[PDB]
């Protein structure tokens, strides 16, 4: 009952208990570098059920313990480079090296966006944020 | 691109925790800290197919005696993980064994049982144990180890190829 549930960027949600005193981005950075989000591309809204407007956008140093039962949603600034990868089969003819292990990739996977090239056995440790700043 | 919806149960300090989230971002948590309800997505390869996983890292407390069954309901595969350093954690099993296959109505739900901290020098359960409890079950086995790394990939891989085989 001492917690606040909060619904994550990429339809991702936590639950965290409130030290009080502590802010939400310490209650939260935790949850957001774990899933490869970044803190500085990020705010913290509170979610209004209500008429015109779904949520409203709280400080990020805010008391958590002033937020209590209610249920809060972080999402992604306006327009940060941040996005899901595209992943796609691809066989490479010229000798090519993997970008986990940095092993002999012959037949991988790239993603279309980014260009991350990797053994199969080497997609999870892929991050999970796609850059694209072309 | 195909999700599958997974769920992580287990005992309390089993390492559901630190096998997510070296599946996830590559890392290892050494200091413990509780999950009461943490869900997290990536996309995987799995067998030259990408598909998305909807992991689910559950509360291994028993103080949440309620909303444990909504998420088993929803959830398409299930990791059953304990530690070798506690035995109480393998037979616990059971009832996780149980309490999902209740509110799932069908002997065949897509689960894998899988054995973590296999790195510690003091293990109490054997692999003999847990490869007779998986056929007990039809489900495979796989030994895991947060740190090393050992096999945390083909737990994930296999309880999707459940789900794979599951389905057609
Ligand atoms: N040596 C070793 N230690 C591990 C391994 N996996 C987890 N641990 C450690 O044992 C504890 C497991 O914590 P955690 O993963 O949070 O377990 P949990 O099952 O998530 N706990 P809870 O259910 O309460 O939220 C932590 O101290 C973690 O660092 C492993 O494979 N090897
Ligand atoms: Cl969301
Ligand atoms: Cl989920
Ligand atoms: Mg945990
Ligand atoms: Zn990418
Ligand atoms: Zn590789």
């Amino acid at each position: 009952s001492n917690t606040i549930r909060v619904f994550l960027p990429n339809k991702q949600r936590t639950v965290v208990n409130v030290r009080n005193g502590m802010s939400l981005h310490d209650c939260l950075m935790k949850a957001l570098k774990v899933r490869g989000l970044q803190p500085e591309c990020c705010a913290v809204f509170r979610l209004l059920h209500e008429h015109k407007g779904k949520k409203a956008r709280l400080d990020w140093n805010t008391d958590a313990a002033s937020l209590i039962g209610e249920e809060l949603q972080v999402d992604f600034l306006d327009h940060v480079p941040l996005t899901t990868h595209n992943f796609a089969r691809k066989t490479f003819l010229k000798l090519a090296f993997c970008d986990i292990c940095q092993k002999f990739l012959l037949n991988g996977f790239r993603c279309q966006t980014c260009g991350y090239k990797f053994h199969e056995h080497c997609s999870t440790k892929v991050p999970t944020m796609c850059v694209d700043w072309s | 691109m195909t999700e599958y919806k997974l769920v992580v149960v287990g005992a309390v300090g089993v390492g559901k925790s630190a096998l997510t989230i070296q599946l996830i971002q590559n890392h290892f948590v050494d200091e413990y800290d509780p999950t009461i309800e943490d869900s997290y997505r990536k996309q995987v390869v799995i067998d030259g197919e990408t598909c998305l996983l909807d992991i689910l890292d559950t509360a291994g407390q028993e103080e949440y005696s309620a909303m444990r069954d909504q998420y088993m309901r929803t959830g398409e595969g299930f990791l059953c993980v304990f530690a070798i350093n506690n035995t109480k954690s393998f037979e616990d099993i059971h009832h996780y064994r149980e309490q999902i296959k209740r509110v799932k109505d069908s002997e065949d739900v897509p689960m894998v049982l899988v054995g973590n901290k296999s790195d510690l020098p003091s293990r109490t359960v054997d692999t003999k144990q847990a490869q007779d409890l998986a056929r007990s079950y039809g489900i495979p086995f796989i030994e895991t180890s947060a740190k090393t790394r050992q096999g945390v990939d083909d737990a994930f891989y296999t309880l999707v190829r459940e789900i794979r085989k599951h389905k057609e």
